[PDB]
């Protein structure tokens, strides 16, 4: 937890498996990526004037 | 239901628009995201800027220094001579053997001076902060009369 | 009370749209139409700034057929919205939430009840099992 | 102005003391304390 | 059950980035990541493509028979680019409001044109093509960026290719792939 | 060697049979600086090797290299890396030194003394001997002090350190006039450690830096000659465990607290850790952020000035709760950030919108792009990314990495701290085994309840 | 509120006295036996 | 502190001092305003420091006429209209004309009047066209609505961006709480103001007086009354 | 008995209370389980969901969780639930200011 308070996130699998000809082959981990951006778009409805949370 | 309005802001990317993008841009080399490479490129914009630099230092500062505006004459410093820098190092690098060393030199005596006369206003001493101000001056336009 | 009767959501096109029925598994559902085809031609977008399938720009109109609403037409975008959102919760009747105060939320019903309880009691019972077996094959150790 | 406040936050004041009373009761406190720990166990 | 051995030590297929794909009468390199869609935005959808993940980096091709045998025939590139305005789309919020920064009284979106051009294929026919930055007062994406390129095919149909991509992932890669598709757009 | 048979202590705690093994103890400690240099040394010419000019140090994942560049060595006006033999000497230097030091340890870990007092007596040593404990701290102190008057050295001679703020633009500053007020030094390590104070991670000046450690270097020189010449007085004998573990646990605490600090050093500070090279702090890539948005919108034709958000509380700018003005949005909590890219636009009463409505120079927003862009937000795997991004970008911040790595070596060294502290004093009561099963206190004890 | 923060003052330097002098006080010796 | 005491002093020294909150002091100049030149002048550094925010409010009685009753602010000051830029000018008579143009003219502020009631306002003078004597310029100003269009509320409905209907009660998702669903009115409301020049310093072109503005509290998009806020203070430009 | 106040003195209760708690604790989260199988859940308290949409300004930690649950659902079950066929116009899905 305080690695991840520096910004230090989990594994990031997103797009990590390609197929041939350069389509993505989605798996769990995308996922939970979806779930993750609606929980994040939702978050502070109001507290955000920029599009990058860096904060 | 209304059309969302258009407006034609293609001068934007005239007055460096495109800056910010270009800076993000991490294929583009880190000297040409910084810009570092088309100013060394641009031999005339260089020279130009560092002519504005000048007048800055010179035809200015003085003001904050004698209304104590230090906070202002600080900031004054830096900004847009804060490339003044880069700017004669790429100048000084036009000359060749003694003539690019020499004019090194002279760079790096300025440099000096640039300091004196910043850390005079940390310490908000006009009367310092003013002979230093002039020394600067002269210092400046030594390697500029080299760098020119 | 009653039967408002079947809701026709039709766009200006003059092309039928179908509203998306919520599935069950979800709570709250995003209005949606789409045409026999099954491509969303209209809905309610939630930013309205610079929509392409907003009930306005496809001028959506909703004709109720039989019912209380029989042969009423209805073009006000609050009004076919309204509509459409009750279409997707399935046929449109008319409910008095006076009589019992209703909260607006959905019930179970016995059936789902009866459901939860028994296999509650179900799954509890199988620790029984286990207990007063386990004393019986062990009563010599459980002797006491 | 439209109230009245400390206005010490965001100062980096030296134990927090905005005012003289603040710095002689800290070091007051802790020399009475010290002298009974003296008294009552001789440091050296 | 084809015995197609493992590519064990083998060669990458294709790196390009990009995957080449024929329609009818127009061609272009849509991005490999880039999945089909199936959702008509707009009337004429013939091609409509979007990100794996962010649906607002998509692609749309459309086709319109026009009797007019020249983009030019169109009129001027502004006058052709009010006529084509539907495709960034229209503002259903009509409140009265003067509460939004950077946004003109009762105007929650904003559409700004930063650059206007009309390339030739080897064939010769030419191609009216614009890009504009549109915002909004929720300013979500920082902005979405639209490339919208249109010609008359030589089955005097007029071909409009618009691309959009959310600020934050233009200035995060994702400009390449959209410059690459548009300029890669072709109509016959 | 030994066994557990002679010392009672198994494999699993061997090297705590070396703590009465001073001969041995000393091979130990000194083959461990070995392996130190070696790594500085090694991990160095790895990073020379593995350094592309084309890109920042901070994109090329590189920790050492950056140390040496703050230090003003192969850079130039902007932070421009200029050469990199310099670094490559630097790894070379260390790594041939690490073999030293190799040698001396294996020597003094095989045929070496397993004790030194019976020949070597100045070397020779005994827990609770005060006085030679003082004594040999005394030496290490004056090594320590030493050392910072050695970086004192480089920032007024041998050139100098890099200065983020240098006037007219930042590059290597030669530190002539250090602040040697006792106010000034010494009111950081009053600073309350909560926002805006900082504590001792707010200097901002390299004057202040080079001053501070002028303080730290005599002290501690002096200090070690008082514990040269000195023996712990009774008050300090009743108040403190005379054994190695307690010294041990000492330092372990010591350490363990140093090591949270150089943590929140390299999260927050950017003058010792210059963002050129470090890449951009937390608060610097969030004021960065919108930094570029109100320059693009402004240029667009928005008056950021009376521009209102979906709250009310300025789009693009506001005011902070102590009134100075601030940039609007969530950064709000970082309105206490100071960057030398930043500073020019700012005034006596927070930003200036004079400057930046005219006098934004275009550095300034280049600066402030890439820093958004390489903001400290990352994944184990180095996915470059705020969060649920896709594997497109390969960069964590240098600053994430040693702010992460340092908080959990500071962690478990003050667990440490607590397991050789609570042991040392256990055992000079004598129940560090256990209890003796005959003279169990409880049994003597009130019924309590 | 000055005096609010002049009592939380004093009560806190008090507390952190008892803390620092009673360790001074020997501690080392409330071992229970040895 | 004048316009250049704050000057002299550093961001630093200003930061947490409070003083970034409070407009500059025309110390120098003359109470005569005779002396002012006839004509137009930029109204530069034009600051607004709100002395005190009164909220008019109806008397203990039931029937109790609505009197303006004294407050608490809750947000820690940012509260002082500052680095507003306009147009001024003045007649031979008294005539004159105060119009604001752009800088920080809005400025969010929440109260807590007695009774443990917290009325929001964005205190603001955007707009303002004074165009009375000397003294006493009276103007209308611009009030716009405290929270945006997008700005979503807990239930999630705004208005750019929102539910517009109550998902939670999907049964009662629309009904007669359409005055808080699907309205989120923004609409913007006028409130008027008066200024007042105490001092003119013609050497330094600076000018400062009273200011007095009564102007609608927060509506929450249309689901409350608004609420008349009486803010008084002083304010400082500089005509150059 | 001293640091805590209270402490076990029969070691067969400590063991017995060290394998009750977490035996009884599964057991319990599968009746939950077995509720949310028919879907009948605890999701939200009506008595704060009638109040927030009568009184706009009232929020709790409780409504912005209701919220994010809304995101969740909307931003995955197009692929989380492909059967669904589900294609939201990328208007139609809630997302907040800016993000
Ligand atoms: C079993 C565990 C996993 C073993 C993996 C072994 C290889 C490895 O490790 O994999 C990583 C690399 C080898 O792989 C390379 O890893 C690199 C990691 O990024 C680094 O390099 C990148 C290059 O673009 C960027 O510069 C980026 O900023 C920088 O961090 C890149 O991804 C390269 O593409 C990739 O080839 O080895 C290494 O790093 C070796 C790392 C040694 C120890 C580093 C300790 C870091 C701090 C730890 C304590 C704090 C927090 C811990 C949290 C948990
Ligand atoms: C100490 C604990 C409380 C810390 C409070 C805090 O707000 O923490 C942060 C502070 C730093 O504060 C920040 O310090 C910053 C320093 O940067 C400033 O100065 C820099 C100079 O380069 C730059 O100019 C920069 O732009 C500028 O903002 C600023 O002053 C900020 O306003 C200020 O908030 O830490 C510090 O001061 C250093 C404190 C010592 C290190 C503590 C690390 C954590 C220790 C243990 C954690 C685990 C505990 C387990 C239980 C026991
Ligand atoms: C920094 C790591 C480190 C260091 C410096 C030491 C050092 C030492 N340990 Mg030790 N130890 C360690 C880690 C370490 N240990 C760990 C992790 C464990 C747990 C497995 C142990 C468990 C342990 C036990 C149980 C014992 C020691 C003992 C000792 C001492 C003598 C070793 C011995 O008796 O035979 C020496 C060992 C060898 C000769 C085998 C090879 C070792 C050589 C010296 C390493 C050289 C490698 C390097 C490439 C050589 C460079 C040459 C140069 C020209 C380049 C010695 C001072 C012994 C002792 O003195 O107890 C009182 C003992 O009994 N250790
Ligand atoms: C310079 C610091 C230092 C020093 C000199 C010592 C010295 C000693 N410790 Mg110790 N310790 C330290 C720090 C230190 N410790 C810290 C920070 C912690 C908190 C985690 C501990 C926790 C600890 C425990 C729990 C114990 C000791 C014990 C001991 C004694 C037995 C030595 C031994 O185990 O033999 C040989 C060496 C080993 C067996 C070590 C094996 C190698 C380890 C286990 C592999 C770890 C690799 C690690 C994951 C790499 C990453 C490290 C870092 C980046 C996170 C010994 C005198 C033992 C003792 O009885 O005390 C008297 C014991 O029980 N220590
Ligand atoms: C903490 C650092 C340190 C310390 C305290 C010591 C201390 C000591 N060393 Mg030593 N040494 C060190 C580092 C250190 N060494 C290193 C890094 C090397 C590698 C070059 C050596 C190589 C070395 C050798 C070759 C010898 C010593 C010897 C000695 C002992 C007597 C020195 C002497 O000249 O008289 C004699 C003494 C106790 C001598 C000894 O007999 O060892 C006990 C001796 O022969 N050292
Ligand atoms: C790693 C650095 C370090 C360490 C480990 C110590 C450790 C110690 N010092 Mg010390 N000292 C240091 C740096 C250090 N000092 C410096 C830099 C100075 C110069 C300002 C001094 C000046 C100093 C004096 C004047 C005295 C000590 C004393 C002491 C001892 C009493 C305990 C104590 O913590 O002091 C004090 C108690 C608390 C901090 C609680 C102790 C063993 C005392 C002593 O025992 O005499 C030798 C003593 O009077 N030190
Ligand atoms: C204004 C106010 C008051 C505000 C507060 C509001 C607020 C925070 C409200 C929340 C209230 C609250 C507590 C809510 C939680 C509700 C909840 C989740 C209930 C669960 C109930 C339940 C039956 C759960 C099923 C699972 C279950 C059985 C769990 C039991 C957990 C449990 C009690 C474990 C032990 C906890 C504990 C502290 C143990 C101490 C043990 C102990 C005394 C050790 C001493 C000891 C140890 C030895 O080893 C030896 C040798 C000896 C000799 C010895 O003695
Ligand atoms: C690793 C581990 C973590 C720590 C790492 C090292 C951190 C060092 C931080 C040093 C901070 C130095 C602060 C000096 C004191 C100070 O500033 O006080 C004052 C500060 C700020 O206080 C405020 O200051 C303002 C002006 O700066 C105003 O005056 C305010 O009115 C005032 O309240 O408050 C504190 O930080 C003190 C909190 C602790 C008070 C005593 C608690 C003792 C608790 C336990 C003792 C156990 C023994
Ligand atoms: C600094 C001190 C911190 C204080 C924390 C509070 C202490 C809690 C003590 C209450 C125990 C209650 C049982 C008494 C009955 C009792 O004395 O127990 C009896 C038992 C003693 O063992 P015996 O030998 O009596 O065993 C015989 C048994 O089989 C029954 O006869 O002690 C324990 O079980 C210890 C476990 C207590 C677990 C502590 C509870 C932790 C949380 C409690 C709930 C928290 C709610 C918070 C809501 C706000
Ligand atoms: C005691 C003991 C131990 C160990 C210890 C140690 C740790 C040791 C070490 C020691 C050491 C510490 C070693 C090292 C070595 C190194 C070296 C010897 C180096 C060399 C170098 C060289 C030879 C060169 C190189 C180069 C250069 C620099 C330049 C470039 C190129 C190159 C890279 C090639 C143990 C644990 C087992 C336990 C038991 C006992
Ligand atoms: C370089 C530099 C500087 C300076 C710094 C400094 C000056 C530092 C120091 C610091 C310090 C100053 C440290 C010290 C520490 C110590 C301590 C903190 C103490 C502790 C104590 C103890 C640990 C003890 C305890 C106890 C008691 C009393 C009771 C009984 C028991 C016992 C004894 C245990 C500056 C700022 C400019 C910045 C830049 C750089
Ligand atoms: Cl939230
Ligand atoms: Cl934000």
């Amino acid at each position: 937890l305080s690695t991840m308070a520096f910004n230090l996130n989990g594994f990031n699998f997103n797009q990590s498996v390609v197929d041939s000809q350069g389509r993505v082959l989605n798996t769990w981990a995308d996922i939970i990526n979806r779930a993750n951006l609606g929980m994040e778009v939702m978050h502070e409805r109001n507290a955000h004037n920029f599009p990058l949370d860096l904060a | 239901l209304t059309p969302v309005d258009l407006f034609d802001d293609r001068s934007v990317r005239d007055r460096g628009f495109d800056l910010i993008y270009e800076a993000r841009d991490l294929d583009l080399p880190q000297n040409v995201r910084e810009g570092f490479t088309q100013a060394r490129a641009s031999l005339d914009e260089t020279k130009k800027r560092v002519k504005e630099s000048e007048a800055r230092i010179d035809a200015d500062l003085d003001v904050f220094i004698q209304k104590s505006y230090w906070t202002e004459a600080r900031e004054q410093l830096r900004r847009q001579v804060g490339t003044l820098r880069f700017d004669l190092n790429t100048l000084a690098s036009t000359k060749e053997k003694e003539a690019k060393k020499a004019a090194l030199g002279l760079r790096k005596e300025f440099i000096q001076a640039v300091e004196d006369l910043d850390f005079a206003l940390r310490e908000k001493d006009q009367a310092s902060a003013a002979k230093k101000l002039e020394i600067t001056k002269a210092k400046l336009d030594s390697v500029l009369a080299a760098v020119l | 009370v009653g039967w408002l009767g079947h809701a026709s959501f039709k766009d200006q096109e003059g092309r039928e749209l179908f509203v998306r029925r919520m599935p069950t598994f979800f709570e709250t559902f995003p209005v949606l139409l789409l045409d026999k085809d099954g491509i969303v031609r209209a809905d309610v977008p939630f930013r309205k700034a610079e929509s392409k399938y907003s009930i306005e720009q496809v001028g959506v109109s909703v004709t109720f057929y039989g019912g209380e609403l029989d042969g009423l037409t209805f073009t006000d975008p609050a009004t076919v919205k309204k509509y459409a959102r009750k279409a997707q919760l399935g046929e449109i009747f008319e409910f008095d939430r006076s009589t019992l105060q209703s909260d607006g939320v959905f019930r179970s019903s016995p059936r789902g009840w009866f459901t939860f309880g028994h296999v509650c009691f179900a799954l509890l019972f199988f620790f029984g099992h286990i207990w007063h077996g386990a004393r019986t094959i062990f009563r010599d150790v459980f002797a006491g | 102005l439209v109230d009245e406040r400390m206005n010490g936050d965001g100062t980096g004041r030296p134990f927090g003391v905005n005012d003289p009373v603040l710095g002689w009761v800290l070091l007051g406190v802790f020399g009475t304390m010290w002298a009974i720990w003296f008294i009552g166990q001789k440091d050296l | 059950a084809y015995g197609d051995s493992a590519n064990v030590f083998g060669k990458v297929t294709n790196k390009s980035g990009f995957v080449p794909y024929a329609g009818d009468g127009f061609a272009l390199l849509l991005p490999a990541k880039w999945n089909p869609s199936k959702e008509n935005d707009f009337p004429g959808v013939i091609l409509r493509y979007e990100d794996n993940f962010d649906a607002v980096n998509n692609l749309v091709v459309i086709a319109q028979d026009t009797d007019k045998k020249a983009i030019a025939d169109f009129g001027s590139q502004d006058k052709f680019l009010e006529s084509v305005s539907y495709l960034l789309g229209k503002q259903a919020y009509s409140g009265e409001t003067q509460s939004e920064g950077g946004f003109a009284p009762n105007r929650v979106s904003a559409a700004s044109l930063l650059d206007v051009s009309t390339t030739t294929d080897k064939k010769g026919k030419t191609y009216y093509k614009y890009e504009l930055l549109v915002r909004s007062a929720d300013g979500d994406e920082g902005g979405r960026h639209q490339l919208i390129g249109a010609t008359v095919g030589s089955d005097n149909k007029l071909y409009i290719i618009k691309i959009q991509i959310g600020d934050k992932r233009w200035f995060k890669g994702a400009k390449k792939e959209a410059m690459g598709a548009f300029d890669s757009f072709t109509v016959v | 060697g030994r066994d557990q048979e002679t010392t009672g202590f198994a494999w699993w705690s061997g090297n705590a049979r070396l703590i009465n093994l001073s001969g041995k103890l000393l091979g130990a400690h000194v083959a461990h600086a070995g392996l130190i240099v070696f790594w500085a040394g090694a991990m160095n010419l790895f990073e020379v090797s593995h350094f592309v000019p084309e890109k920042p140090m901070y994109e090329q994942g590189l920790i050492l290299l950056p140390h040496i560049a703050t230090l003003g060595y192969g850079v130039g006006p902007g932070g421009e890396i200029i050469d990199t033999f310099p670094y490559f000497v630097s790894g070379v230097l260390h790594l041939i030194s690490s073999a030293v030091l190799g040698f001396g340890g294996v020597y003094h870990s095989l045929i070496g003394p397993e004790t030194l007092e019976e020949s070597y007596p100045f070397f020779g040593y005994v827990w609770k001997d005060k006085n030679k404990m003082t004594n040999i701290l005394g030496y290490h102190l004056i090594m320590l002090g030493l050392g910072a008057w050695l970086l004192v050295w480089k920032a007024m001679y041998f050139g100098g350190v890099y200065d983020t703020w240098a006037p007219g633009g930042g590059d290597v500053r030669v530190i002539t006039n250090p602040t040697t007020n006792a106010a000034v030094i010494f009111g950081y390590l009053v600073k309350s450690p909560f926002g805006g104070d900082g504590w001792i991670c707010s200097v901002d000046n390299m004057e202040d830096i080079i001053g501070g450690h002028i303080w730290i270097g005599t002290l501690e020189i002096l200090g070690g000659i008082w514990h040269i010449y000195t023996t712990p007085w009774p008050w300090a004998r009743r108040a403190f465990v005379w054994s190695g573990e307690a010294y041990l646990s000492y330092s372990l605490g010591a350490i363990g607290v140093m090591g949270f600090i150089a943590c929140c050093m390299s999260w927050f500070n950017n003058t010792a850790y210059p963002s050129e090279f470090y890449g951009p702090t937390g608060p610097e890539a969030s004021q960065s952020q919108a930094f570029t948005f109100l320059v693009r919108d402004q240029r667009l034709g928005a008056n950021v000035a009376s521009a209102q958000g979906p709250t009310g509380l300025g789009k693009y700018l506001m005011r902070s709760p102590t009134g100075e003005i601030i940039f609007g949005g969530e950064t709000m909590r970082f309105w206490d950030f100071r960057g030398p890219w930043l500073e020019p636009l700012r005034g006596p009463n927070g930003l200036d919108l004079n400057k930046l409505k005219n006098d934004i120079q275009p550095w300034q927003e280049r600066r402030a792009a890439e820093y958004m862009t390489h903001a400290p937000l990352g994944s184990l795997n180095s996915v470059g990314g705020v969060a649920t991004e896709i594997n497109a970008v390969n960069f964590v911040s240098p600053r994430s990495w040693l702010a992460c790595s340092h908080f959990c070596l500071g962690f478990f060294f003050f667990i440490g701290h607590l397991w050789h502290a609570g042991r040392a004093r256990a055992a000079a009561a004598g129940f560090e085994k256990g209890i003796d099963r005959f003279d169990e206190p409880v049994l003597s004890m009130r019924p309590l309840d | 509120m000055l005096t609010l923060k002049i009592f939380v003052y004093t009560v806190v330097t008090f507390f952190v006295c008892l803390f620092i002098f009673g360790f001074l006080s020997n501690d080392p010796a409330r071992n229970p036996g040895k | 502190l004048t316009f250049d005491e704050i000057q002299g002093l550093t961001y630093l020294q200003v930061k947490g001092s409070g003083i970034a909150n409070t407009c500059p002091v025309l110390e120098s100049g003359t109470t005569n305003l005779k002396e002012l030149k006839a004509g137009s002048y930029k109204l530069e550094n034009f600051c607004i420091e709100p002395t005190s925010f009164t909220v008019k409010e109806e008397s203990q009685f039931k029937g109790g006429e609505t009197e303006f009753v004294k407050t608490k602010l809750m947000t820690r000051l940012t509260y002082t209209l500052d680095a507003m830029s306009g147009s001024f000018k003045v007649g031979s008579d008294g005539s004159a004309e105060l119009k604001e143009d752009d800088g920080i003219d809005y400025a969010a502020t929440t109260v807590q009047l007695p009774g443990g009631e917290r009325v929001a306002f964005l205190f603001t003078i955007k707009q303002f066209d004074g165009k009375g004597t000397l003294d006493g310029i009276k103007g209308d100003f611009l009030v716009p609505s405290y929270r945006g269009s997008s700005f979503l509320d807990p239930k999630g409905r705004g208005g750019s961006t929102g539910y517009d209907n109550a998902v939670a009660l999907p049964a009662r998702a629309d009904a007669e709480e359409l005055l808080k669903e699907n309205v989120k009115i923004t609409k913007a409301l006028k409130g008027s103001a008066v200024f007042s020049v105490a001092k003119v310093d013609p050497v330094t072109g600076e000018i400062a007086g009273v200011f007095e503005s009564i102007q609608p509290s927060d509506t929450d998009l249309g689901a409350k009354p608004p609420k008349d806020i009486k803010v008084t203070g002083l304010w400082y430009a500089q005509l150059k | 008995s001293q640091i805590f106040g209270v402490a076990f003195s029969n070691k067969r209760w400590l063991h017995f209370f060290m394998l009750l708690v977490p035996v009884t604790g599964l057991w319990m989260s599968a009746i939950g389980v077995v509720g949310l199988a028919l879907n009948l859940r605890a999701y939200d308290f009506v008595s704060q969901e009638i109040r927030a949409a009568e009184d706009p300004e009232f929020e709790t930690f409780y409504t912005k969780n209701i919220l994010l649950n809304e995101g969740i659902r909307a931003w995955m079950a197009a692929q989380d639930q492909p059967h669904e066929r589900l294609v939201f116009p990328e208007e139609v899905l809630p997302r907040g200011n800016a993000l």
